């Protein structure tokens, strides 16, 4: 379990590829993983705000990585 | 007072502007707003220190080929977010577009495909103009109010250019941008704030890389901050300064009675 | 759970589906990998969800 | 699970094989008739089949009485 | 234990069949008896038997106070 | 882009007086739904009625001074249908329906029940014998957008002084139950209050000026849309058209496109 | 968690609570549990913990 | 539990004055008075009890640095 | 008179940001663009006249000498 | 006094919808109609005459 | 002069006898109609008569725009 | 002296009809009005408690009365 | 002026009626008062302070005086 | 008049006596006091604050005090 989302997120973050997180409600959040655990993740915005996974619903990279 | 200083140039390479000198000219020229549109060269060539401004936060978006354009955005105060991206591929894999949101009012810098190199550039410029028409009756329709700072690449009328009769083929006074552009401005009410604050000819930006037109100031009007009418009023001047042409387009100068915050 | 047997399913046989979301934004393409938690389409971006946010997947062909 | 109300329900529903209504929260209706189910899915054959997740199911109308 | 209070108010409107109006988290309003209960369905009797589940209830009005 | 326009003209001779032809020709729409024709078909037939653009599709009633209901498209629907089986219903027109792909959408005109004690029997009539058809239409994959004046109010937001109207037909007690039932208990949505919970919006007040002065307007115009086409609602607008017609134009867009 | 809302129960304080759908609720705390929230205003209006977005008392505490 | 209770005990510590916006969308103010596994205490005003489940992300006003 | 007119001057030069309380008890922020014998212009982003007649106290961020 | 005559008339000449906030919490946002030393009228639903002693902050739109 | 728009204005709308929703300045709504008033007290009609005074009132809400 | 306001009191205390002053905050007052003055009113009930004018906010006789 | 005030707030100082004044916010005071003026108040109770007329609301005595 | 105001507050600030002003809205403003005037007071404490007399309720000064 939770085997998939560990390794995709470490090298989403480890490149620093700028992920496209769509909200539940629709509203964009460009900018790129500073570091991820449970129920959280960290944003490298400007501010880097702190998201929550329950809110989270896609992650989609400008730029398509290998896994 | 209150005063707002947006600047903008076209540096279309941020290496030669470097070579220009034009980071001295930049953080001697304090202002609010600094926009360097085509940086030809990635995020990471941006990311040398020099580039960036003492007390200004750099963010860039480079095209999926850094020689193909990408474009910067510094900024005297942190803005409240920035963003990449229009949906549009050709806007997306050329990084042609980059907002920096702050408080009731996102400064956007847009990046039009010159179209002059080439019939394939000028039609992918017609798409992104149908395509950016489409973003504009899309986006103003959420509550909010935009700067457009972009270089359009199109004069709207013979005021914006001179000897016109032998511009009428040349791209940047074609009757389909003419059409795109008195659209855009009157359909929807959207205004530039040069015109507004002064209605004088012989004002452009673009000068053609001839030493000749330069003498005899053959230039055009291709950049255009176009905005909503709510923030019109709020102009109070505009300037283009004649001084040693920074870039393909010269130093657009306008300053406003609005002051933006976090 | 017969979630597992039917996303494996749609990855082997690699049929386009369409997955809606909470929101109700229709997504499209293929399956590539999946678990417990998230999914990994096989779109041309490959944008990947987790499972908390998952409303109903269908294949465009039976 | 502790009573499995809902167990029944989905039992009768599926040994009939009436056809129900399932709406969800976004506010879409899917027609169909249940081929079976666990904790967090319920299968609808209508043509395909239809991976309708449980927490996103706001209410199951059948048009069909089902006697209990 | 997780229902220590849920489950008796939900069994006291179930035997005393008061008319409840159910609102949902999405709005819509859902007026109806509740026929029965459990740990996360509620059988609501009406023109149509509805089976609401619980986690997408937002609030219930009673018409007569209990 | 997906746009619906609703004007209860009362008469389209007054409408086509008042401008109202000039009005829908410039206002670009994708379907007009004007109600209360008071003419008959064959009146309708005549081409200064005809939108430039647009299709011509009308069912008079028995009596053209009773009602009769228009529709107009910008494509071809797929079907155009009449009736609902119910005297109130047949006898009278108030029921006209086209047919689109994916999504059909309908015009509906209730009878005013304000006139006498009759029309408030008629009224009542008609509301159950039109839920009795909608439980008919309950797992019916199509969906509908019954664009109608309902003549009832569901809330106290969309009718100022309730405490003076609650006695006065069109906020009576069963009409609103029975407007609730139809909307909550059925999973039906309304575009306008999902899309702004705002106050002080009428369509219908009376042409007395005092009333247009203190704007006393009783809201009578709904989209009813089933839930699956909730999720598409754009923006909806009712403007404070300068006495053009009784009930103020209802314009709401879509997000989703229409298709033959 | 406990201990907030039991003060707000057992001092009556005027609680209005913000469902995630945003409707504005108001009344006072009656009994509250793991799942479950009565809400004491005129009826018992029931409400579920995973849909209260904000409690916002009319005093602090 | 690695990433989200050190962030908050930081924020409360710091008392940054954060911005906090639900999954609906609406915009909160106030500071992080004490942090819990379900719930938070946001004193803006009046003292308002946001649960976790409801928060679409945390945005400090001021940059933040981890320990 | 002799106390509030300096008091005021000096917060006017110096452009020290005040906390100005209202009479409820709110704390509210920004700069000071110019007072009056009865009321004073606040600025924070935009002008915002506050009547002195709602204010409860002025407390300065920073420490201020009388001239 | 002769700081508020101007920038209140100002605050009108303009338009510029003015939100006042009563010392118990309240706020209302409207286009002011006359002021006076006691009274200002704030143009809403209907003309609500504001007491000038019961207005604690001025905030204009704009 | 201090009484040159508000006595017109309080007259007009007495005369008018427009259903009036006076709001005092603590919050709670009375209604009814003004009969009479002079400079520091207001006398109001209704199933009770009532007296308010002038310096507790917030605003005056007619249930008609008067001129 | 006043137009109404002192005919009005001497009225309401010719008859020593029962008065219920109400205060800005909310609190009642029961008992007849002994006397009144400039600032002061006194109030006659189980001890003779004075109310102060800037205080009280409206003032509802139990009967109603004329001047 | 204060041709009420003054006689009822010297004859309670006279004879020393302890008084409780009740604040407009609500706060509780108590103490008998000492002297007084035209604005301000003196208390007799251990900390003795000045309330404010202004903020005053109501001045009950613990014994009804002429 | 204001024959008791002008002493007690001189013997307060000469003294330098800590007072904890209770505001109007039930705060209680701890600190000596540096100064006074018509309608206004200078506070003495982590900044000169001022505070406005028709915002003050009551002065303690705690400590015993006499004039």
């Amino acid at each position: 379990g939770h085997s998939l989302q560990d390794p995709y997120l470490n090298t989403l973050r480890k490149e620093r590829v700028p992920v496209s997180i769509y909200l539940v409600n629709g509203i964009k959040l460009q900018g790129q993983i500073e570091s991820f655990d449970q129920f959280v993740i960290l944003l490298k915005n400007t501010v880097s705000q702190m998201v929550y996974k329950h809110a989270i619903s896609t992650v989609v990279p400008s730029r398509p990585v290998r896994l | 007072g209150p005063a707002m200083r947006i600047i903008s140039v076209n540096v279309n390479g941020i290496q030669a502007a470097a070579e220009r000198g034009l980071l001295s000219w930049l953080q001697a020229q304090n202002a609010d707003v600094i926009c360097l549109q085509d940086t030809r060269a990635s995020a990471f060539d941006l990311d040398d220190p020099s580039f960036q401004l003492d007390g200004y936060f750099l963010y860039a978006c480079d095209a999926e080929l850094p020689e193909q354009g990408g474009v910067a955005l510094y900024s005297r105060l942190q803005p409240k977010a920035v963003i990449s991206g229009l949906g549009f591929e050709t806007a997306d894999r050329y990084g042609r577009y980059l907002q920096a949101d702050f408080d009731k009012v996102s400064i956007a810098t847009l990046l039009l495909p010159s179209g002059q190199s080439g019939d394939e550039s000028l039609n992918q410029k017609f798409k992104f103009m149908d395509d950016f028409t489409h973003y504009l009756s899309k986006q103003r329709r959420k509550r909010r109010e935009y700067i457009y700072c972009g270089s359009l690449y199109v004069a709207h009328q013979k005021m914006d250019v001179k000897n016109w009769r032998e511009c009428q083929q040349m791209p940047g006074f074609l009757a389909p941008e003419r059409a795109w552009l008195d659209e855009v401005f009157g359909n929807l009410g959207y205004a530039d704030a040069l015109r507004e604050v002064s209605r004088e000819g012989d004002q452009f930006s673009w000068w053609p890389d001839s030493e000749q037109a330069e003498m005899l100031n053959l230039g055009w009007r291709f950049d255009y901050q176009v905005l909503t009418p709510g923030l019109r009023r709020f102009v109070r001047n505009a300037k283009l300064p004649r001084q040693p042409r920074f870039s393909q387009h010269a130093p657009l100068i306008v300053d406003y009675d609005w002051q933006l915050s976090i």
